[PDB]
C-alpha cells in the first residue's frame, strides 16, 4: 500500500499541467479515488472524485469544467487534467484512495502529495492549543446542518496532519476507530455539534486537525486546530 | 468376551427407563398454542447460478455469507441487498460455509477434503485465502469458527477434527463414529458440540478432553442437521425418515418427535429461535415448517422456495429468518 | 480386534458411569427459559413495523 | 363508389344473422382473452425463475381489444360512433396483426440461432421496441386517410392511386412475405441440423431404432404444423388486401365477406397461445 | 433514489459491478461441457488416450470436456451424488472379459440399474463404453449383440433419456463418440428449452 504522485512543479498562468498517481500494493481496480489539495495557507479542499468501475465522477463546484480525472486500471494509474490555471490553484496536491460499503474505511490511506506552484459548512473555532504531554485535550467543530442520515450513519470524519507529513485517518463516520490507531483517541458528537477526544497526549499527537463531512458532494473539510 | 458389551448396553438401558417418569406431552398442558404464524419474503437475494447448500448468519444479525456449486461465496448486506464480497472458490463442489464470530474470516469446504480459511479485513482491499487445513480422509460436511483462530471440522470418513489456524495442524481428533458425520453445531459457552452421522446416531463431544461425553439413538435414518437450544441444554436434529426429535443432555433422553403423516421427505436443516418456542426445520418438499417445538404441532409453513430447501438460519436477534435452496435463491422471512 | 473392542467397551463404560436426573425436572427447565424470554421473540412475537429493519 | 367495411345492410332476418356474429366474435373474445392471461402469468413465472413470447401475448391482446367496437359497428347501421374512434380502430388492429408476425419471424429466427450457436437481455428488449417502431410508422396509412363519407359509410380513402398501391405492395413484402421467407428456411434449417446430427450418430449404432422413428416424426410435425398454421391463418387477410385493392383499381365484393375473414384473422390471437406455449397437460 | 446517502449509492454501484462479475462468469461457465465417469473397469484405459473428486480436461472441435472420476470417494453415493444432477452426460464402463468369473456382470449392472434409474439423473443421457474387445474375444456378433441389448433393456425411464453405446474401435473412435454424443444431447436439450419438441 503506497501511492507515489508526479506532475508538479512550475506552470505559467494559463497553461495546463497533468498529474499523475501511481498505486502499488493492492488491489486498485476496486477503489474509488479523489484529490485533495491543500495550500500553503492552513487547509484542506476536496477537488475531486472517481468511481470503482469509472462510472460516478464528482467535481467540485470551483474547477468543474477545467478539471478532468481519469484512471487506468490495467496500468494502476490515476491521472488529473487540469487547464486553464489560476492563481487561486496553488496548492499541494493529494491522492486518497477510499472503497465503499458496509464498514469499510474510505478516507483511510492519502498520497506523498506533489505540489504546484502557478454547501454545507464545517467551522472550527479553535485555532491553537498550547498543551504539556499528558494532559488530555478535546477537539470540537460544528455542523451547518445536522449529519445524521435516517439510516443511522453520522458521516463526520477526523484527519491529523503532522508538520512535513501527510494526512492520516482517525475516526470515521464519527465514532468508529480507525486501523493502525491506538485506543487513545476517541469520537463523538450529536447531529450537528462533534467533540475529538484525546487521552495520555503523547509526543506524536502535534500537527492540524481537520473534521470533514461525507454526506453529500462537495465534501468540505474544517479550518484547522493547530496543537 | 463381548457378552460384557451387551450387558452394559443393556444396563444403560435400563437405567435411562428409570428416569422417564413424564414425556414432554403432558408437563405442556396449560401452556398456550403459539397458532397460525405468518411470514413474508421480505427481500430475495439473487446472484447464485446453482444450487446453494450451505448459508451462514453474521454475529451482528445483518451480514450473511452463502455458498454455491458455481465456486462462488457472496457475503449480502440483506438490509439494502447489496452483494459486500464475491469470493471465488478454487474447488466447485462446496457443501459448507461459515463465518467468524469476530467478523473477520470465513469458512468454506467440500469434496475435496480442504477446509479454506479466508481473510476478510486486510489492506489490499481484497479477500484472500489465509490457512488451507488438510489431514480429512472424507469429504467435508460441516465447519464451525470457535474463536479467532480455533475451528471445528466434520467430514465424511467418520471423525471430527478441531484445527489450529496459526500452525495449520490438528489439535484435537474425535473418533468414535461407524457413519459419515454430516452436521456439527457448537454450544452457547464454546465448550461442548454435537455431532450427527449417518449411523442413525447423535453424540456429545468435550473441546477440551477430546473424547465423547455421550451418545443419543432413536433414528432408523441417517442424521442430516443438528443445532441445540439457546440455553445450550438441549438439541433437536433431522434425519431423513421425516422425523425431527428433540434430546436432552441432562435427561439423556428424547423429549419430543416432531413427524406428521403428510410428510415422508428428509429433513435437510433445522434451527432454533431466540426464544427456543420455535423450531424452523427445512424439507426435501419445497417448503419449510414451522414447528412449535413445544407441543408437537406445526404452525407455520415457509413455501415460498420451489426446490428443495437446503440451509435454514436465524439472527442472532431473532428479528428475521434466512432459507436458501436449490433455485438458486435465497430469501429473508419476518 | 482385541485392542478395539477393550477401547470400546472401555468408552462404553465411562459414557455409562454418567448420572442421569429426572426427566420431568430437565421439561421444567426447558419450559422456564421459553416463558422467561417470549418478550424478546421477533417471530413468535411481531415486532412493530417502525421498530422493524426489514421493512 | 365506396367500400363499406362492417358495415352492410343486413335486412331480412337480422336477428339471426347479428346474433351468428355476436356468438363468434364474443366466443373468440372471451377466449383469446383467457388464453392469453393464462399464458402470460404462466411465463412471468418462467422469466422469474431463470430465463419474444410475451410480446406476442400482449400483442394478440390488444388485438382482441377491438372486438367490443366491431360489435358495436356491426349492429345499428354504420358507424354511429364518433370519427375520433374511427382514426384508431383500424390503426390498432393494423399494428397488432403486424406485431405479431414480426414476433412470429423473430421467434423462429432466433430459435434457429440458439442451435447453430449452440446454447443479452438488451439486445432482444431493442429488437422487440424496434420491431413496434417499425410497425407504428408502417401502418400510419391508414389511421391518417380514413376518411368518413356520408347512410355514412367508413372507407379510407388515398390521396394518390400510385399512392395507394404503393403502400399495398410495401406492406404485403416486407410483412407477410419476408417474415414467412424466413419463418420457413429457420425451420428448415432446424429440421437440417437434426436430421444430420441423427444421421452423424446413427452410422455407429437397435430394435428401438424404431423408436426413433417416433421421436423424429414428433419434431417434423410439430414444426410441419406450425410452419403451416402462419400460412393457414394470415394469408386470407392478404388476399382480401389485395381483393380491395383490385376493386378500387377496377369486380365485386361480397358485402359481409370482410367481416367474416376479420373474424378468421382474430382467431390468431386465440390460437397462438395454444401453438406456442402448449406446455401445460390440459 | 433519493433517499440514499453518497456512501450507499457507492455500495450499490459495488454490489451492480460484482453481479456484473457474477454474470459474466456464469457465461462462462455455462460453456463448459459436465461430464461424470463411473465404473467398478477399463476407465484408466477410457481416460488413457485422453484425495477426493479428479478431474481431467482436454479439447475436441472447440468444445471444452470437464470429466469427474469418483472411485477415490469411499464412502455412501447417496450423499453426495446429487451434487452432479446437471451434467451433459453420464460415461460409463463396463469390461466384457468378465462374463465367466467370480460375477462381476451382476454386480455392473446392478450398478447400472442405480445409476440409470436414479432419481436425480433421470433426465442426464448415459454414455456406455464395452471397454475389453481383444480379451473377450477368446470364447461372437450373436453374443456382443445380447450383452448390448441385455445393457440396453434397465433403462426404466425410456423415454427421457437415451443411451448411447460403443465397443471401444482401440484408437480415437473414444473421443470422436463422446463428441457425437454431446453435441446429440446438447441439440435435444435446446428443443427442450425453446418447446419445440
Ligand atoms: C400483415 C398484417 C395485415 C393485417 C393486420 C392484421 C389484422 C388486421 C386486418 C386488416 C387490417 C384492417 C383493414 C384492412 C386495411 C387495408 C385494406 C385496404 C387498403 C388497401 O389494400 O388498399
Amino acid at each position: 500500500v503506497q501511492l507515489v504522485e508526479s506532475g508538479g512543479g512550475l506552470v505559467q498562468p494559463g497553461g495546463s499541467r497533468k498529474l499523475s498517481c501511481s498505486a502499488s500494493g493492492f488491489a486498485f481496480s476496486s477503489f474509488g479515488m479523489h484529490w485533495v489539495r491543500q495550500a500553503p495557507e492552513k487547509g484542506l479542499e476536496w477537488v475531486a472524485y472517481i468511481s470503482s468501475g469509472s462510472g460516478t465522477i464528482y467535481y467540485a463546484d470551483t474547477v468543474k469544467g477545467r478539471f478532468t480525472i481519469s484512471r487506468d486500471d490495467p496500468k494502476n494509474t490515476l491521472f488529473l487534467q487540469m487547464t486553464s490555471l489560476r492563481s487561486e490553484d496553488t496548492a499541494m496536491y493529494y491522492c486518497v484512495r477510499s472503497i465503499y460499503y458496509y464498514g469499510s474505511s474510505p478516507f483511510d490511506f492519502w498520497g506523498q502529495g506533489t505540489t504546484l506552484t502557478v454547501d454545507i459548512v464545517m467551522t472550527q473555532a479553535t485555532s491553537s492549543v498550547p498543551v504539556t504531554p499528558g494532559e488530555s485535550v478535546s477537539i470540537s467543530c460544528r455542523s451547518s446542518k445536522s449529519l445524521l442520515h435516517s439510516n443511522g450513519n453520522t458521516y463526520l470524519y477526523w484527519f491529523l496532519q503532522r508538520p512535513g507529513q501527510s494526512p492520516q485517518l482517525l475516526i470515521y463516520r464519527m465514532s468508529n476507530l480507525a486501523s493502525g490507531v491506538p485506543d487513545r483517541f476517541s469520537g463523538s458528537g450529536s447531529g450537528t455539534a462533534f467533540t475529538l477526544t484525546i487521552s495520555r497526549l503523547e509526543a506524536e499527537d502535534v500537527g492540524v486537525y481537520y473534521c470533514m463531512q461525507h454526506l453529500e458532494y462537495p465534501l468540505t473539510f474544517g479550518a484547522g486546530t493547530k496543537l | 468376551l463381548r457378552q460384557e458389551a451387551e450387558q452394559l448396553k443393556n444396563q444403560i438401558r435400563d437405567a435411562r427407563k428409570a428416569c422417564a417418569d413424564a414425556t414432554l406431552s403432558q408437563i405442556t398442558n396449560n401452556i398456550d398454542p403459539v397458532g397460525r404464524i405468518q411470514m413474508r419474503t421480505r427481500r430475495t437475494l439473487r446472484g447464485h447460478l446453482a444450487k446453494i447448500y450451505a448459508m451462514h448468519w453474521g454475529t451482528d444479525s445483518r451480514l450473511l455469507v452463502s455458498a454455491s456449486q458455481d465456486g462462488k461465496l457472496i457475503i449480502w448486506d440483506s438490509y439494502t441487498t447489496n452483494k459486500v464480497h464475491a469470493i471465488p472458490l478454487r474447488s466447485s463442489w462446496v457443501m459448507t460455509c461459515a463465518y467468524a464470530p469476530s467478523g473477520n474470516y470465513v469458512a468454506c469446504g467440500g469434496l475435496d477434503n480442504i477446509c479454506s480459511i479466508y481473510n476478510l479485513k486486510t489492506r489490499e482491499g481484497n479477500v484472500r485465502v489465509s490457512r488451507e487445513l488438510a489431514g480429512h480422509t472424507g469429504y467435508l460436511s460441516c465447519c464451525r469458527f470457535l474463536d479467532d483462530n480455533q475451528i471445528v471440522t466434520s467430514s465424511g470418513d467418520t471423525t471430527c477434527a478441531l484445527w489450529d489456524i496459526e500452525t495449520g495442524q490438528q489439535t484435537t481428533t474425535f473418533t468414535g463414529h461407524t457413519g459419515d458425520v454430516m452436521s456439527l453445531s457448537l454450544a452457547p459457552d464454546t465448550r461442548l458440540f454435537v455431532s450427527g452421522a449417518c449411523d442413525a446416531s447423535a453424540k456429545l463431544w468435550d473441546v477440551r478432553e477430546g473424547m465423547c461425553r455421550q451418545t443419543f439413538t432413536g433414528h432408523e435414518s441417517d442424521i442430516n442437521a443438528i443445532c441445540f437450544f439457546p440455553n445450550g441444554n438441549a438439541f433437536a436434529t433431522g434425519s431423513d425418515d421425516a422425523t425431527c426429535r428433540l434430546f436432552d443432555l441432562r435427561a439423556d433422553q428424547e423429549l419430543m418427535t416432531y413427524s406428521h403423516d403428510n410428510i415422508i421427505c428428509g429433513i435437510t436443516s433445522v434451527s432454533f429461535s431466540k426464544s427456543g418456542r420455535l423450531l424452523l426445520a427445512g424439507y426435501d418438499d419445497f417448503n419449510c415448517n414451522v414447528w412449535d417445538a413445544l407441543k408437537a404441532d406445526r404452525a407455520g409453513v415457509l413455501a415460498g422456495h420451489d426446490n428443495r430447501v437446503s440451509c435454514l438460519g436465524v439472527t442472532d436477534d431473532g428479528m428475521a429468518v434466512a432459507t436458501g435452496s436449490w433455485d438458486s435463491f435465497l430469501k429473508i422471512w419476518n | 480386534s482385541i485392542a478395539q473392542a477393550r477401547k470400546l467397551v472401555e468408552q462404553l463404560k465411562m459414557e455409562a458411569n454418567i448420572d442421569r436426573i429426572k426427566v420431568s425436572k430437565a421439561a421444567a427447565d426447558l419450559m422456564a427459559y421459553c416463558e422467561a424470554h417470549a418478550k424478546e421473540d421477533p417471530l413468535l412475537t411481531p415486532v412493530p413495523a417502525s421498530e422493524n429493519p426489514f421493512r | 363508389t365506396r367500400f363499406p367495411f362492417f358495415s352492410d345492410v343486413k335486412g331480412d332476418h337480422r336477428l339471426v344473422l347479428a346474433a351468428v356474429e355476436t356468438t363468434v366474435l364474443v366466443l373468440i373474445f372471451a377466449v383469446s382473452l383467457l388464453g392469453n392471461v393464462c399464458a402470460l402469468v404462466l411465463v412471468a413465472r418462467r422469466r422469474r425463475r431463470g430465463a419474444l413470447v410475451l410480446n406476442l401475448f400482449c400483442a394478440d391482446l390488444l388485438f382482441i381489444s377491438a372486438i367490443p367496437l366491431v360489435l358495436a359497428v356491426r349492429w345499428t347501421e354504420a358507424w354511429l360512433l364518433g370519427p375520433v374512434a374511427c382514426h384508431l380502430l383500424f390503426y390498432v388492429m393494423t399494428l397488432s396483426g403486424s406485431v405479431t408476425i414480426l414476433t412470429l419471424a423473430a421467434v423462429s429466427l432466433e430459435r434457429m440461432v440458439c442451435i447453430v450457436h449452440l446454447q443479452g437481455r438488451r439486445a432482444r428488449a431493442v429488437l422487440l421496441a424496434l420491431i413496434w417502431g417499425y410497425s407504428a410508422v408502417a401502418a400510419l396509412p391508414l389511421c391518417v386517410f380514413f376518411r368518413v363519407v356520408p347512410i355514412s359509410i367508413c372507407t379510407l380513402i388515398w390521396p394518390t392511386i400510385p399512392g395507394e398501391i404503393s403502400w399495398d405492395v410495401s406492406f404485403v413484402t416486407l410483412n407477410f412475405l419476408v417474415p414467412g421467407l424466413v419463418i420457413v428456411i429457420s425451420y428448415s434449417k432446424i429440421l437440417q441440423i437434426t436430421k444430420a446430427s441423427r444421421k452423424r450418430l446413427t452410422v455407429s449404432l437397435e430394435s428401438h431404432q424404431i423408436r426413433v422413428s417416433q421421436q423424429d416424426f414428433r419434431l417434423f410435425r410439430t414444426l410441419f404444423l406450425l410452419m403451416v398454421s402462419f400460412f393457414i391463418m394470415w394469408s386470407p387477410i392478404i388476399i382480401t388486401i389485395l381483393l380491395i385493392l383490385i376493386q378500387n383499381f377496377k369486380l365485386v365484393i361480397w358485402p359481409s365477406l370482410f367481416f367474416w375473414v376479420v373474424a378468421f384473422t382474430f382467431a390468431n390471437s386465440a390460437l397462438n397461445p395454444i401453438l406456442y406455449n402448449m406446455t401445460l397437460c390440459r | 433514489g433519493c433517499t440514499l446517502s453518497a456512501e450507499d449509492k457507492a455500495a450499490v454501484e459495488r454490489s451492480k459491478m460484482i453481479d456484473r462479475n457474477l454474470r459474466e462468469d456464469g457465461e462462462k461457465a455455462a460453456r463448459e461441457v459436465k461430464l461424470l465417469l463411473l465404473g467398478a473397469s477399463g476407465k484408466s484405459t477410457i481416460v488413457k488416450q485422453m484425495t477426493g473428486i479428479v478431474e481431467t480436461h482436454f479439447t475436441f472441435k472447440d468444445l471444452h470436456f470437464k470429466m469427474f472420476d469418483v472411485g477415490g470417494q469411499r464412502s455412501e453415493r447417496k450423499k453426495w451424488i446429487h451434487c452432479f444432477e446437471g451434467v451433459t452426460a453420464i460415461i460409463f464402463c463396463v469390461a466384457l472379459s468378465d462374463y465367466d468369473l467370480v460375477n462381476r456382470m451382476h454386480e455392473s449392472m446392478k450398478l447400472f440399474d442405480s445409476i440409470c434409474n436414479n432419481k436425480w439423473f433421470t433426465d442426464t443421457s448415459i454414455i456406455l463404453f464395452l471397454n475389453k474387445k481383444d480379451l473377450f474375444e477368446e470364447k461372437y456378433e450373436e453374443a456382443a449383440a445380447y450383452i448390448q441389448c441385455q445393457f440396453e433393456d434397465l433403462n426404466k425411464r425410456k423415454d427421457t433419456k437415451e443411451i448411447y453405446t460403443h465397443f471401444t474401435a482401440t484408437d480415437t473412435k473414444n473421443v470422436q463418440f463422446v463428441f457425437d454424443a454431446v453435441t446429440d444431447v446438447i441439440i435435444k436439450n435446446n428443443l427442450k428449452d425453446c418447446g419445440l419438441f
